[PDB]
C-alpha cells in the first residue's frame, strides 16, 4: 500500500503539468492531503531528477513553475 | 605457543595471561641493562619493549582524556599509581635513543615501522604520515628480511586505516588499493596462507613461511581491512561515475570495486544482504539514487556492527565520521544525477533533506562549481543554487562523444603520418649535423 | 555391506537400521549442545563480565564466548551429522528403485542447515543436483523405469520444492532458491508428459508470496495473477466455497499491480547496458 499511495501521488503529479503552467507552492500544499510537505517536495524533486515529469519547485520564492514548452 | 595455540579456542586466551609476565620480565631486564648495560645490549632491549607495547590500544591515555580532573578529592597515593608513564612517551624515548645510538640498520628499521604503527593506532597521522616519508622505505623495503616487509605491510594497512578514521577517504584508498588489489592480502600480511596457492608450493618452503605468521592477537581483520578499501572506493568512486556517467573515457578508480560490483549486478536474484561486500554494494545502489538514509542503514545495522565497526578502539568517532561522509558524497551524487531536472533550488531544503550544516553544504556547492563540476550558478541574497540549462541532450552528449573519438581518430591519424613520413625515413638523415 | 547382503530380499531391515542410525546420531548432538549450551555457556559467561585481562585485546576482530566454546563442545555433533547426511543416502542411495526414506532424509537435511550452520546447504544443494543430472541425463541400470510413475516424481518435487523453498527464503539464502526453481523448471520441461496434478497451485502461491519484495511487485503481482487464475481451474477442480478467499486474491492482485509505474534504470544508464535484459526474459 505505501508505495502504491506514492504511485497515486505519482499518478497526479504527472497529470498537473498539462493543467497548470505554474502554481505557488502554497497552493500546491493545500490541493494534496499528505502528510508533510518537506517530505513530499523531495519525492517530487525525486521524480523530477528521474525525468518524469518538469517542475521548478525549488525556486527563490518557493513556488513551482511547469511551463508551456520552455524547451 | 601463540602460533600453534588455536585462535578460537579458550587456552588462547589462557596463554596470552602469561603475556603481562612476559611484558614485566622485560621491564625488570630494561631497568636492569640502562644501569649496567652495553648500547648495543640496550638497543635491543628497548626494541623487544617496543614489539610488545607497539600494537596496544593505550585505554589508561584514552580515559584520561575522557575524564577531564573536575572536582572531586580523594587520596595522594591513587596520584603515584596514575604517574604510570604514557605508552606514547615511552615508544617516542626508546625510539629516539634507537635512532640516536644503533649501529645495526636492522633494529633502526624495526623501530621506526612499530613508531610508525603506534602513532597510526593512535589517530595520529600527521606524525605517522611524515616519519614514513622521512624514512623513505617505500624505495628500500624490498631488500629488507619478510619478517621486517611482514611489518611494513602491517604498518601500511595502519595507515591506510589512521587515514580511514581522519575522514581522508582518498589517502586511505591510496594505501589499501596495492594490498589488496593482489588478492594475497593474508599473505603480505603474514595471517596465514590462502588455500588456492598450497596446490603450488613446496612443503620447505609452506613450513618457513608457517614460521613467519604473526600471533593472531598481532592479526588486523582482513573483513575490516577488505570494508574499509570497499567504503573509501565507495565514496570516491560513485561522485566520479555519476558526473562522468556520459563520457566516453571512464577512468576506472578501484578496479577491484568495479569487479565485486559487477559481481552484485550477476546475480539474477539479489536477497537482502548478509556479507559485508553485498552490504557495500547494496549501499553503492542507494548512494547512486542519493538516498543517504537507505546508504545508513546498509553500513551500520547490527551485522556490520559487530563484525567490523566495533572491532575499533573508538567506535562511535568513526560512525558519526562516516555518516557525515556518506551525507557530503551523497548530496553530491544526488546533485550530479538531478541537475538537468532542477531549474533553481534552496540550500535550506538541501541541509533538511541531507541533515548537514548550511556553511557545509554552501562549501561543497561552491567548489562543485569551481571545480567545472556543476553547472549552477550561488544567488547570495536568497541563498539558492540556480542551474545553468547548458546540459548536453542525449544527442549532444552523442556528439560531444563522437567529437571526442574524432580528436582521438585524428591524434592516431597523426601518429600513423608521421611514422609514414619518417620514411622509408631510413636514407636521408645522414648528411646534416656535424 | 548390509544394503548388499539385503539387496534384492528386504529392504525391511534398512529402513529400521538407518532410521536408528540418524535417530541415535541426532540425540548425541541434541545431549552435546544443552550439555555444552547449559553447563559450559554458564561456565563460560559464568560470574562477572568486566575486564577479562587479554579478552578486550582479541576484541577487535572476536567474537562472544558462547560461540568460542560452543565450538568446542557443540561443533562435533554437527559436523558428524552433517558428515552422515552427505553419505548416508548420498553415498549409498543417490538412486536406486524405489524405497523414499529419502525425502525424510532431506527434510532432516534442511533442518539441519538451517538450525546450526548453513554451509551446509551449498553442498546439500549441489549434490542433490548432481544427483538429479546423474538420473535425468544417465539412464543406464536397473534404476526407476522412469515413464509415467508420476507418484514418485511429484512426491521427491514437492519435497525438493517445499524444502527449497523455504530453506532459502529462511536462512536469507537466494542463490539457492534460484537453482531450486530453475531445477523445478528444468524437471517441468522434461516432465510436462503428464497433464498436471495437484500441489501445482500450492507451489505457484507459495513462490509469488516469497518473491513479492525482492523483485518489483510487477513480476510478483504477475505471479499473485497466476496463483489467482489457478484457483481458478483448481477451483473448477478443487472447488472453494469461501467468499473470503476471492476477496483476499482480489486484494492481493491489486495491490501487486498498482505499486510501481517505472524502473530507475541507474546501472544500465551508466554501463552499456545488459545482459540485464535476457534475464530479465528468463524471469518472465
Amino acid at each position: 500500500v505505501p508505495q502504491l499511495q506514492s504511485n497515486t501521488i505519482l499518478r497526479l503529479l504527472q497529470q498537473v503539468a498539462q493543467i497548470y503552467q505554474s502554481i505557488e507552492f502554497s497552493r500546491l500544499t493545500s490541493l494534496v492531503p499528505f502528510v508533510d510537505a518537506f517530505q513530499l517536495e523531495r519525492a517530487i524533486v525525486d521524480a523530477a531528477r528521474h525525468c518524469d515529469l518538469q517542475v521548478r519547485i525549488d525556486h527563490t520564492s518557493r513556488t513551482l513553475s511547469f511551463g508551456s514548452d520552455l524547451n | 605457543i601463540m602460533q600453534n595455540t588455536d585462535p578460537h579456542s579458550q587456552e588462547y586466551v589462557e596463554h596470552l595471561k602469561d603475556e603481562a609476565q612476559v611484558c614485566a620480565i622485560i621491564e625488570r631486564v630494561q631497568r636492569y641493562l640502562e644501569e649496567k648495560g652495553t648500547t648495543e645490549e640496550i638497543c635491543r632491549v628497548y626494541l623487544r619493549r617496543i614489539l610488545h607495547t607497539y600494537y596496544k590500544f593505550d585505554y589508561k591515555a584514552h580515559q584520561r582524556q575522557l575524564t577531564p580532573p573536575e572536582g572531586s578529592s580523594k587520596s595522594e597515593q591513587d596520584q603515584a599509581e596514575n604517574e604510570g608513564e604514557d605508552s606514547a612517551v615511552l615508544m617516542e624515548r626508546l625510539c629516539k635513543y634507537i635512532y640516536a645510538k644503533d649501529r645495526t640498520d636492522r633494529i633502526r628499521t624495526c623501530a621506526i615501522l612499530c613508531h610508525i604503527y603506534h602513532h597510526a593506532l593512535h589517530s595520529r597521522w600527521y606524525q605517522a604520515r611524515d616519519l614514513m616519508l622521512m624514512s623513505h622505505l617505500q624505495d628500500n623495503i624490498q631488500h629488507a628480511d619478510p619478517p621486517v616487509q611482514i611489518l611494513y605491510n602491517r604498518t601500511m594497512v595502519q595507515l591506510g586505516i589512521c587515514a580511514f578514521r581522519q575522514g581522508l577517504t582518498k589517502d586511505a584508498h591510496n594505501a589499501l588499493l596495492d594490498i589488496q588489489s593482489s588478492g594475497r592480502a593474508k599473505e603480505l600480511l603474514g595471517q596465514g596462507l590462502l588455500l588456492r596457492s598450497l596446490q603450488e608450493r613446496n612443503q620447505e618452503q609452506e613450513k618457513v613461511e608457517r614460521r613467519r605468521q604473526v600471533p593472531f592477537h598481532l592479526h588486523i581483520n582482513l573483513e575490516l581491512l577488505e570494508c574499509v578499501y570497499l567504503v573509501s572506493a565507495m565514496l570516491l568512486e560513485i561522485p566520479y561515475m555519476a558526473a562522468h556517467e556520459s563520457d566516453a573515457r571512464r577512468r576506472m578508480i578501484s578496479k577491484q570495486f568495479h569487479h565485486q560490483l559487477r559481481v552484485g549486478e550477476r546475480q539474477p536474484l539479489l536477497g537482502p544482504p548478509e556479507s559485508m561486500r553485498e552490504h557495500v554494494v547494496a549501499a553503492s545502489k542507494a548512494m547512486k539514487m542519493g538516498d543517504w538514509k537507505t546508504c545508513h542503514s546498509f553500513i551500520i545495522n547490527e551485522k556490520m556492527n559487530g563484525k567490523v565497526w566495533d572491532l575499533f578502539p573508538e567506535a562511535d568517532k568513526v560512525r558519526t565520521m562516516l555518516v557525515r561522509k556518506i551525507q557530503e558524497e551523497s548530496l553530491r551524487t544526488y546533485l550530479f544525477t538531478y541537475s538537468s531536472v532542477y531549474d533553481s533550488i534552496s540550500m535550506e531544503t538541501l541541509s533538511d533533506m541531507f541533515e548537514l550544516d548550511l556553511p557545509t553544504v554552501h562549501s561543497i556547492i561552491s567548489k562543485m562549481i569551481i571545480n567545472e563540476e556543476l553547472m549552477a550558478s550561488l544567488d547570495q541574497p536568497t541563498q539558492t543554487v540556480v542551474m545553468h540549462r547548458t546540459e548536453p541532450t542525449a544527442q549532444q552528449n552523442l556528439a560531444l562523444q563522437l567529437a571526442e573519438k574524432l580528436g582521438s581518430l585524428v591524434e592516431n591519424n597523426e601518429r600513423v603520418f608521421d611514422h609514414k613520413q619518417g620514411t622509408y625515413g631510413g636514407y636521408f638523415r645522414d648528411q646534416k649535423d656535424g | 555391506q548390509y544394503k548388499n547382503i539385503c539387496q534384492q530380499v528386504n529392504i525391511k531391515s534398512l529402513e529400521d537400521v538407518v532410521r536408528a542410525y540418524l535417530k541415535l546420531a541426532e540425540e548425541k548432538t541434541e545431549a552435546a549442545k544443552e550439555e555444552s549450551q547449559q553447563m559450559v555457556l554458564d561456565i563460560e559467561d559464568l560470574d562477572n563480565i568486566q575486564t577479562p585481562e587479554s579478552v578486550l585485546l582479541s576484541a577487535v576482530s572476536g567474537e562472544d564466548t558462547q560461540d568460542r566454546t560452543d565450538r568446542l563442545l557443540l561443533t562435533p555433533w554437527v559436523k558428524f551429522l552433517w558428515e552422515s547426511y552427505r553419505q548416508c543416502l548420498d553415498l549409498l542411495r543417490n538412486n536406486s528403485r524405489v524405497e523414499r526414506l529419502y525425502h525424510d532424509i532431506a527434510q532432516q537435511a534442511f533442518k539441519f542447515c538451517l538450525q546450526y550452520t548453513r554451509k551446509a546447504e551449498f553442498r546439500k544443494l549441489c549434490d542433490n543436483l548432481r544427483m538429479h543430472l546423474s538420473q535425468i541425463q544417465r539412464h543406464h541400470n536397473q534404476s526407476t523405469a522412469i515413464n509415467l510413475n508420476n507418484p514418485e516424481s511429484q512426491s521427491m518435487h514437492l519435497e525438493t520444492r517445499l524444502v527449497q523453498l523455504d530453506s532459502a527464503i529462511s536462512m536469507e539464502l537466494w542463490q539457492e532458491a534460484f537453482k531450486a526453481v530453475e531445477d523445478i523448471h528444468g524437471l517441468f520441461s522434461l516432465s510436462k508428459k503428464p497433464p498436471k496434478p495437484q500441489l501445482m497451485a500450492n507451489y505457484y502461491n507459495k513462490v509469488s508470496t516469497v518473491f513479492w519484495k525482492s523483485g518489483n511487485a510487477l513480476f510478483h503481482a504477475s505471479t499473485l495473477h497466476r496463483l489467482y487464475h489457478l484457483s481458478r481451474e483448481m477451483r473448477k477442480n478443487l472447488t472453494q466455497d469461501e467468499m473470503q478467499r476471492m476477496s483476499t486474491r482480489v486484494l492481493l492482485a491489486t495491490l501487486s499491480i498498482p505499486i510501481t509505474p517505472e524502473r530507475t534504470d541507474i546501472a544500465r544508464l551508466l554501463d552499456m547496458d545488459g545482459i540485464i535484459v535476457e534475464k530479465q526474459r528468463r524471469l518472465a
